[PDB]
């Protein structure tokens, strides 16, 4: 799986827009959507957030947890633990990603929350290397990962899941 | 106050006597042969305790006192008068030190209190000297004894003590030494250089300074290859109130190992085996370079040599043999010395034009440890009982020359410099390679014009031979065959479009862990190259003696060769037929008989060695 | 670069020396005088330090100015044939004792010669005599 | 040894990671057949003189050849199937018609081999639906804008976009257009996605 | 003072930030954080080092560059503080044994115009200063404290973890604990690092008229220990300041290091894309030759010898253990203004490793190796000749028939061998010349006479069979050749004004050079078995020639036909395959160095 | 996607995969022999090649003549895995260079305990242990050495391990190029080289 189709599963996430259009309710394959109504809080899946951003027929809203003082306390508690700590989205490095890299005008304080959810990512890719060496070292036969999202997952579980079947063959070829 | 766990795991470890006695043995064996370091084996470390060998490698001062009271305490569970009959123990240590495994050069900073095991080629050796580690003291004044430990940077718990003795006052009475009760240790300080092939492109070789104590002095020559393990150190250089961060560094070695020094049975029946082995061994020589299969035998004979005799009446005959190699430009002289210089033990390199006759005998130098001058051995001296190689022989100046005759005549060169009038062994068989005056050799020209060299000189010379590009098709044919399949060669373990790698590192244990033909062709079952290293020298040590049937022989043919000069071309002859060719044949005989291993000079050794004198004086 | 060959008593020399005496930078050698060491560069131990040091010759120190070589068909073949690196490529690469470096001699040369036997004979080309 | 051989066509194809496809070794495929003839043929003769002679000692030896025999066979045909493999790769990631340049490599039999694989694969993707099947051959990455502006790379000709209407594809023109119409050709390298 | 404590804090905390936010790109396509990533990476893979662009501080905070720039001993110190809380909070957690923390070497960089070493007045001291240079000389690395503990000698009384000032400064000991002394420094309890003093010299360019160049002592600090060797051209970014341990208010000054930069190995995946893309179109071998001394009218052939000499055969060792060497000897005797100094000049200019050295100019000792008295130390030490300072390169050896015959003689084991052996003073090595030797010499009677035959050459035949190939490079008169080379001569002499653009089917100087080493590391070709027989039989008919010219002459020819011959065109092919990064030489390959090795055998008829 | 992939090697497991083209590479790879008795005709190889002979001949052909009751020939392994590089892969397993001691160690090693012999436990830890020490190593470089020359850290390294190299740095420059935006644009495929 690439990190683009890990984007795609993001886009699906649910975020708040303001229309500066009318429209009535649209009823799509996966859900109906709106009534869209001009200046009014809509709320949509992200690849249509970002289209309409696009297109400048919305302002995007940040979402509850794309505040600072949320962020922070989140990334202290992450740093805090030693376990992966359950994040405010599943999805939140791509949502990041997408809401700052196309609405930063919207979204205010865009610097601070993009370098706490680097901060954020940093930990938990860095525990993620550590729970690897441990597996490898140990010779554990399963691990748990309750609260990592699919994007840390992705970026380092390919090359993981290999050095673990190359280690599962070699601790078992005396069979008989 | 922490280091009692340590000292209790290395008893545990030392007392081997539950499981498998490997080294309360070894302990006793110390015992036995009344020595004072065990050499430990930081494999088994491993295999008993990982954790310990990490910290030993790791935290390497603290671990070894731990390790050494360790030691004199199981000593003196074994032997405790021995234990008291020795100031303290050491451990040496061998084995895989994994990436602690260094050279000079890549011997960093990041070393420093870390065992590191150090590969590398000696340069030169301070004067061993004692040094005192405990002084005995006696007061007249009241009949009592006093005692004084010492200790300095050096030492491995590093307190730097008062140099002077106690004097005029103990008790505000005089003292005076007692030297006998004292104790003394051998202190030398030796200079460990990065191997010359393996340096970075243009950067010279570096080098490291080492320190030996007690039992380690004598164990390391100039030139002598070696692996050293020891401790890495940092020895600060205060003023007294001020320094400077830059501290020198040295390398307090535990153990030293000869790398390139060094069964018998399987050589004493492959000379039954085969059939005519001097044959199969100068064929399988140098399989590189093809035809001079004379010169081959002549290269295997100065290899082997002959034996040196000392007659009752106190003259010596000198029995290294010495060869001369004339030629035209790219007949391969160059890579037969490179061929002597890889395969033999203490074989010297040289080039005529790169050496003069202070560095090819000795030079006052100032030993830094003292400041007192002293000789440093040059390239002859260092070849005693061995090789010297000496390329573009003919480039050489006269008064350079000077200084081989001596060597070449009587196997000593005498000095008078410094302090120090001496006589130095230098008593080394000479491979020496020269092209004919105008470079090539000329046909219409004497070869006594040919060879610009002395009467003299050549007649120092075992044997001379003069090897010509004479541009056969059919010669050329097979050389050029020989050549391009040798161009067209790759190891196995190479990738199919390797460029071969520049020198680095890769030796990773203190002893060689892969522990006779070769297999590719047919022809004539080439030996291969370590099995010929290992018995040239097994077979040099033979010592032959001459038989009756032998000796006429060579007398009789000797005779023949001299009445053959009576009407020989004088014009042409390659040199003059006397009894240093008498003596040549005595010492090639030898040799042969040496390759034999047969411990008798036979009529066999005796037709080869003629034959050989035949085609180096009588054919080009 | 000017070469001014002719016969005894035709102002070669005083047209050097006029040239030394206008010129900024310039210096005057000498046939015998000259050598390759003292054209080029030298190297020496150093006064104080001992150790080797390069030195700058006649085509270094006048490195932007005029090196003017008087009776030049009465130099040395070895000092004559030392200046073909600084009168082309301009500059003298010196490979000695542990120097491995190049020096700049962006010099014009003007030389003063005469030909074989002194008097020049219009019988031969320039080549010949 | 026997199998070295059979060994190049192996280090042929190794050498090239990149799923590349070389050049047919038509020789060399003849020469590792012509060694299994020879093999056999030496085979047949030892061990029906083994079995009527009574001779024994000859069972080694037709072990040896026989596993000989079996090691130029497993060379050969991993050396074609990897071949196939990577020939099947050029369906998805070019297109159904390759470059000349490229089918020059191919061997007749590759073609088809090739051609075989199109038809099974275009009556797979027909009978996916009611009426036109699903080209999964297109939609290769997740889609981001149903629009996109392209380039053109190649001077090249009428490009219909719908019915009557159609763009000529002259070099260094720029249009905007469907991103599902423009993904074959910026596959094939003809047009060049921008932004 | 607690006012300097905050100070200290706040700066620190200011390059903290700068470290933490600093991000590169734009919106439309993404933002990487630079330093952050560049930290991580590092301290994961062991380096514990990044290299901060003034640039780039300067965008993020104008006052923390300015203050950097003046003031960089007090500053990079905080700085090197912030980096390593920045990689603590960036890496944690670490797995087992990487618990504790490392400390973080900040080096920089700057896009600004560099000063040069006579610019270096007065009042640049202790400031930033950028200049370039050529490093002449290199230190052994050696040990330098920069935490201490102390320990009195007499009640055992300790002092621990003082902190040594950077640079070749050093420390004074308390007086006071006991002795007037108490101290000694404990050789375990202390914490060293490498470094290393280097001597940069004055660029020729930057040397005015008439004077000697200038040198500049350098202190090189850990990961910048070995990052340059002797030979190298650089950028010095450092802290120009006083040693500090005739006349008697003088203080020694020295460059403090804190970043390298080569100005001319580590290729990046495009460059290694693009060397790829030039190994594989078909006619790099003539864009190689077109690409040799552009400037240059003519002389293709031997433009081609010179990219062979250039990409060089492959080394080899050999079961017992003799080694061949891969290196490829050009000898360019002809006649006078025939642009071989030039194409020497080029040929410095583009190998990876080149030295040019004039014959005249040169010494036996000052080619292969030099052995001196160290002044300090009064020991005998080693100096690298030429031979040395270009081992893995090539040495440029002009007007070389001035040399005198016992400097000639010299090089004989160094161009053949590829050794250096040395027995003199006591110290007694053998040293590495892995180089290629590209000689330029004259005729003997200045222009080559014909009529005079093999007169016309001086050398030995010893040292020209060392030689792979040997051109005797006549000027021959033509009106048509003498009039397209005064048209090409005058238009380059015009075209010193139109802002050096490029050409097509050329290669760049830069670009040539890096391909060149490229090449050289990464591909070793052989022979094809074909082709070795090829070679063999044409072998056997070129020394027949030889032989039979030589009876019908009654005379040995000047230039020799040998074994080492045949081992040149071994070498050329192979040279010839390395352009291409072909593991194999073909018959084609074989046929090219056959014409090349021709026409320098025509040259020898 | 539908991209090329190789044929995956099995050499670790029970039997290698027949189309394996780095299992039939491995296998090539020669292995020391005695001979048990005497074999007719194939003297012109090594006309009988005698009893007791010592042979270097290609794992694939010694798998092929090794039947369990030893009939033909008895099997000894390499230097590289018997006690003496077993102790030098303990010591240090970083250090080691498994791309010169065979390319494919782990896949000629898991293959050679075919031949039941008496340390095959032995060889079968070593390899577990060496795989264990140079994990992390493997993983650190592999997932931190972003766009710059890769040579210096996958020298060292047998096929395996540089197939584990090349998974992680195609993670790292796969999560690069989208955190870079890169990821999103439409491209032709390797195939326009052509
Ligand atoms: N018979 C031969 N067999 C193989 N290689 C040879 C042979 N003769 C010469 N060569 C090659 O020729 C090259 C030059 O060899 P070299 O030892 O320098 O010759 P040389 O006799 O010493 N000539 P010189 O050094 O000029 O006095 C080397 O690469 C040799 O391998
Ligand atoms: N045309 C002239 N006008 C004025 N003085 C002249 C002229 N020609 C020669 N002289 C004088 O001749 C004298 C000798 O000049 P000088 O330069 O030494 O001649 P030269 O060319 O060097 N002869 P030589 O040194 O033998 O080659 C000087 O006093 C000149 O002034
Ligand atoms: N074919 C050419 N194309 C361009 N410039 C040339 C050519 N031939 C000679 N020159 C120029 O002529 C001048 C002298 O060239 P140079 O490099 O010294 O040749 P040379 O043969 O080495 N001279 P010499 O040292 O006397 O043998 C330089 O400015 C060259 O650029
Ligand atoms: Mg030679
Ligand atoms: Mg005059
Ligand atoms: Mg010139
Ligand atoms: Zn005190």
């Amino acid at each position: 799986m690439d990190a683009a189709e890990v984007e795609f599963l993001a886009e699906k996430e649910l975020v708040t827009i303001i229309p500066n259009f009318s429209l009535d309710k649209i009823y799509l394959i996966g859900g109906d959507l709106g009534p869209f109504n001009p200046g009014l809080p809509v709320e949509v899946p992200l690849w249509l957030a970002i289209n309409l951003k696009q297109r400048q027929k919305c302002r995007l809203l940040p979402p509850e947890w794309m505040d600072v003082e949320k962020l922070e306390k989140m990334r202290d508690h992450e740093r805090k633990e030693e376990t992966f700590t359950p994040m405010p989205s599943p999805y939140y490095m791509e949502l990041t990603k997408l809401l700052l890299n196309h609405a930063s005008d919207n979204i205010p304080k865009a610097d601070e929350i993009r370098t706490l959810v680097k901060d954020m990512w940093d930990t938990r890719i860095a525990k993620l290397r550590v729970s690897a060496d441990s597996f490898v070292r140990q010779q554990e036969a399963h691990a748990k990962l309750d609260n990592l999202t699919l994007m840390e997952i992705n970026t380092s579980g390919t090359f993981l899941t290999q050095a673990l079947n190359h280690m599962y063959k070699l601790r078992t070829n005396l069979q008989p | 106050v922490e280091l009692r766990e340590a000292q209790r795991d290395y008893l545990d470890f030392l007392d081997d006597e539950e499981d498998q006695g490997i080294y309360q043995s070894k302990v006793r064996e110390l015992i036995s042969d009344n020595q004072y370091r065990l050499i430990v084996n930081v494999n088994d470390l491993r295999r008993k305790n990982e954790k310990r060998a990490n910290r030993l490698l790791n935290n390497a001062f603290e671990e070894l006192v731990a390790f050494q009271r360790a030691l004199k305490d199981f000593v003196a569970s074994i032997d405790a008068t021995y234990a008291k009959q020795y100031e303290e123990f050491y451990v040496g240590l061998e084995g895989s030190f994994g990436s602690k495994h260094v050279s000079p050069r890549t011997l960093t900073s990041c070393f420093l209190s870390c065992v590191v095991c150090v590969e590398g080629i000696v340069t030169k050796c301070s004067l061993v000297r004692p040094k005192v580690v405990r002084s005995v003291h006696y007061c007249p004044a009241t009949k009592k004894t006093i005692e004084r430990r010492y200790s300095d940077l050096t030492t491995l718990v590093a307190f730097p003590s008062s140099s002077v003795y106690p004097t005029k006052d103990e008790e505000n009475n005089p003292l005076e030494t007692e030297y006998g009760l004292s104790v003394y240790k051998d202190h030398q300080t030796i200079t460990i250089q990065e191997m010359p092939e393996k340096a970075p492109a243009g950067q010279l070789p570096r080098s490291v300074d080492v320190i030996l104590d007690d039992d380690l002095v004598d164990k390391a020559k100039p030139g002598d290859r070696v692996q050293v393990v020891g401790t890495y150190r940092c020895l600060p250089g205060k003023k007294g109130g001020y320094t400077s961060g830059t501290f020198r560094t040295v390398l307090i070695a535990c153990n030293v190992k000869q790398m390139s020094k060094d069964i018998a049975k399987i050589k004493k029946f492959s000379k039954t085996r085969s059939k005519d082995i001097f044959d199969q061994l100068a064929k399988s020589l140098a399989p590189s370079i093809h035809g001079h299969d004379y010169v081959k035998k002549a290269i295997l004979c100065l290899l082997l040599g002959g034996v040196e005799r000392d007659l009752e009446n106190g003259s010596h005959i000198r029995g290294d043999i010495n060869i001369l190699l004339i030629g035209d430009p790219s007949v391969a002289k160059s890579q037969l010395l490179r061929y002597v210089l890889c395969t033999a033990p203490r074989a010297i390199p040289t080039t005529g034009r790169g050496s003069s006759g202070v560095g090819l005998t000795a030079a006052v130098t100032t030993d830094q440890e003292t400041g007192e001058r002293r000789l440093e051995a040059g390239a002859m001296v260092l070849a005693d009982r061995g090789v010297v190689c000496i390329d573009e022989f003919d480039k050489m100046s006269d008064m350079d020359r000077t200084a081989i005759h001596e060597v070449m005549e009587q196997g000593r060169v005498t000095i008078a410099k410094a302090g120090i009038h001496a006589r130095l062994n230098a008593r080394c068989s000479v491979l020496a390679a020269a092209n004919p005056v105008y470079g090539r050799y000329d046909q219409y020209k004497t070869p006594m014009e040919n060879i610009g060299l002395q009467d003299s000189l050549l007649s120092r010379f075992d044997l001379l031979f003069i090897m010509l590009d004479q541009m056969d098709p059919e010669q050329d044919r097979e050389i050029s065959d020989h050549v391009l399949r040798m161009h067209r060669y790759r190891a196995p373990g190479e990738q199919d479009g390797d460029a071969m790698p520049l020198g680095s590192a890769v030796d990773i244990l203190a002893t060689d862990d892969p522990n006779l033909h070769g297999t590719k062709k047919k022809k004539e079952k080439m030996v291969s190259a370590a099995f010929m290293k290992k018995y040239i020298h097994v077979a040099k040590i033979i010592k032959p003696v001459l038989t009756q049937e032998s000796a006429t022989y060579i007398a009789e043919e000797y005779s023949r060769l001299r009445s053959q000069d009576s009407m020989s071309s004088d014009t042409a002859r390659t040199s003059p037929v006397t009894a240093r060719t008498l003596e040549t044949l005595i010492r090639l005989a030898t040799a042969h008989a040496k390759a034999r291993m047969s411990k008798t000079v036979d009529l066999q050794d005796a037709e080869e060695a003629v034959e050989l004198v035949q085609y180096a004086y009588f054919k080009k | 670069n000017v070469l001014l060959c002719g016969d005894p008593g035709t102002a070669k020399s005083q047209f050097l020396k006029y040239i030394e005496k206008v010129s900024s930078r310039a210096i005057f050698t000498t046939g015998q005088g000259a050598s390759a060491v003292g054209l080029t560069a030298y190297v020496q131990r150093h006064p104080v330090s001992r150790e080797w040091t390069l030195e700058a010759g006649a085509l270094v120190l006048a490195d932007r100015g005029v090196c003017l070589i008087d009776e030049f068909d009465k130099m040395n073949d070895q000092d004559r044939t030392s200046i073909h690196e600084a009168m082309e490529q301009q500059s003298i690469s010196i490979s000695k004792a542990g120097i491995v470096t190049s020096l700049q001699a962006r010099c014009t040369v003007i030389a003063a010669a005469n030909p074989i036997g002194g008097r020049y004979d219009p019988s031969l080309t320039f080549s010949e005599n | 040894m026997f199998c070295e051989k059979a060994m190049e066509l192996i280090r042929e194809l190794h050498r090239a990671p990149e799923g590349q496809l070389p050049a047919f070794n038509e020789d060399g495929l003849r020469q590792v057949l012509e060694e299994m003839k020879a093999l056999y043929e030496q085979n047949q003769s030892d061990v029906n003189e083994a079995k009527s002679g009574g001779r024994s000692d000859l069972i080694p030896t037709i072990k040896f050849r026989h596993c000989s025999l079996l090691r130029n066979r497993r060379c050969t045909v991993a050396y074609l199937y990897d071949r196939l493999l990577r020939i099947r790769a050029l369906r998805w990631e070019y297109g159904s018609v390759l470059p000349n340049a490229l089918r020059f490599h191919m061997a007749a039999e590759e073609m088809e081999w090739f051609n075989n694989y199109k038809r099974s694969l275009a009556t797979y993707m027909r009978s996916l639906g009611g009426d036109e099947g699903l080209d999964i051959t297109q939609d290769m990455k997740p889609p981001k804008s149903l629009y996109i502006e392209v380039r053109c790379l190649k001077d090249y000709g009428e490009f219909e976009v719908d019915d009557g209407t159609s763009v000529l594809l002259k070099k260094n023109s720029q249009h905007f257009l469907p991103r599902w119409k423009c993904e074959q050709l910026i596959r094939q390298g003809v047009l060049e996605h921008i932004l | 003072a607690d006012e300097g404590q905050a100070r200290k804090s706040q700066l620190q905390r200011r390059f903290k930030e700068f470290l933490r936010q600093y991000r590169v790109g734009t919106d439309r396509t993404g933002f990487t954080f630079k330093y952050r990533d560049e930290l991580k990476r590092h301290y994961n893979l062991g380096e514990y080092w990044i290299e901060v662009e003034m640039e780039d501080l300067a965008s993020f905070d104008e006052d923390l560059a300015d203050y950097l720039y003046k003031q960089p001993a007090e500053h990079l110190q905080l700085l090197e503080e912030a980096a390593k809380e920045v990689a603590d909070e960036v890496t944690r957690p670490r797995p087992s044994g990487e618990e504790v923390l490392q400390d973080i070497q900040v080096m920089l960089k700057s896009d600004a115009s560099p000063s040069s070493i006579r610019s270096l007045k007065s009042d640049m001291m202790s400031h930033l200063v950028k200049i370039p240079g050529i490093i002449i000389a290199a230190s052994a690395v050696r040990a330098k404290a920069t935490r201490i503990s102390i320990q009195c000698r007499s009640c055992r009384n300790t002092l621990t973890n003082i902190a040594m000032r950077p640079g070749l400064e050093g420390y004074a000991l308390p007086r006071k604990c006991c002795p007037l002394d108490p101290y000694f420094i404990m050789p375990d309890k202390c914490k060293c690092v490498d470094f290393q003093t280097l001597k940069l010299q004055e660029l020729p360019d930057a040397v005015p008229h008439g004077e000697m160049p200038r040198h500049m002592q350098l202190y090189c600090d850990r990961y910048l220990c070995d990052k340059v060797v002797p030979g190298n051209r650089v950028t010095i970014m450092g802290i120009y300041s006083i040693k500090k341990f005739v006349g008697v208010g003088i203080r020694s000054s020295y460059i403090r290091v804190l970043g390298i930069q080569v100005d001319t190995g580590a290729v990046s995946p495009q460059e290694e894309e693009e060397f790829r893309r030039l190994a594989a179109l078909p006619n790099v071998y003539e864009v190689i030759s077109k690409s040799i001394a552009p400037s240059i009218f003519g002389g293709t052939d031997m433009k081609k010898a010179i990219a062979c000499l250039l990409f060089g055969g492959s080394r080899k060792r050999l079961p017992d253990g003799l080694t061949r060497r891969g290196d490829i000897n050009l000898l360019m005797l002809g006649d006078p203004g025939t642009a071989k100094s030039q194409l020497l000049k080029f040929v410095e200019k583009c190998s990876p490793i080149g030295v040019y050295t004039s014959g005249k100019g040169s010494s036996a000792a000052g080619l292969t190796a030099s052995v001196m008295r160290d002044p300090s130390s009064r020991n005998f030490i080693m100096e690298g000749g030429a031979m040395v300072l270009a081992d893995g390169g090539v040495v440029c050896i002009d007007e070389f028939d001035k040399m005198r015959e016992d400097d000639r003689v010299a090089i004989h084991e160094a161009m053949e061998q590829q050794t250096i052996s040395i027995a003199k003073a006591g110290i007694t090595t053998t040293l590495n010349s892995r180089c290629s030797v590209l000689a330029a010499a004259n005729s003997v009677f200045g222009r080559w006479d014909e009529t005079k035959g093999e007169d016309n050459i001086d050398f030995m035949p010893t040292i020209l069979s060392r030689f792979d190939m040997i051109f005797i490079v006549k000027d021959e008169h033509n009106e048509e050749r003498d009039v397209m080379l005064a048209k090409h001569v005058i238009t380059l002499h015009v075209s010193a004004l139109t802002q050096t653009q490029a050409v097509e089917g050329e290669i760049d100087l830069a670009k040539l050079k890096k391909f060149i080493a490229y090449c050289r590391v990464k591909c070793g070709p052989r022979l094809s078995a074909e082709a070795a027989e090829k070679l063999k039989n044409r072998y056997i008919i070129m020394r027949s020639g030889a032989r039979q010219h030589e009876r019908d002459s009654d005379r040995r020819s000047s230039i020799p036909i040998t074994v080492r011959q045949l081992e040149a065109i071994v070498r050329i092919a192979e040279a010839l395959s390395k352009m291409k990064l072909q593991p194999f030489a073909t018959e084609a390959d074989v046929e090219e160095a056959l014409r090349l090795f021709q026409v320098s055998t025509l040259d020898a008829a | 996607s539908e991209a090329y992939f190789r044929v995956e090697s099995g050499a670790l497991g029970p039997e290698e995969n027949f189309l394996s083209l780095d299992d039939i590479l491995m296998s090539h790879e020669k292995l020391p022999v005695r001979t048990e008795t005497a074999m007719p005709r194939l003297g012109a190889f090594f006309n009988a090649v005698p009893q007791g002979s010592k042979l270097e001949l290609p794992l694939w052909l010694a798998k092929g003549l090794f039947d369990n009751k030893r009939r033909i020939l008895s099997v000894e392994l390499p230097k590289i895995y018997q006690e003496g590089w077993r102790t030098v892969f303990s010591a240090d397993p970083n250090v080691v260079d498994l791309h010169k001691m065979g390319p494919h160690f782990y896949g000629f090693g898991s293959q050679l305990l075919h031949f039941d012999s008496p340390e095959n436990a032995d060889i079968s830890q070593s390899l577990l242990q060496t795989f264990i020490g140079r994990f992390r190593r493997i993983m650190d470089s592999s997932q931190n050495a972003y766009n710059e020359d890769t040579s210096a850290l996958v020298a060292r390294l047998d096929e395996m391990e540089r197939g584990l190299f090349q998974t992680g740095q195609k993670g790292l420059n796969d999560f690069q190029c989208w955190e870079k935006g890169q990821a999103s644009q439409i491209t032709a495929s390797n195939l326009v080289q052509n």
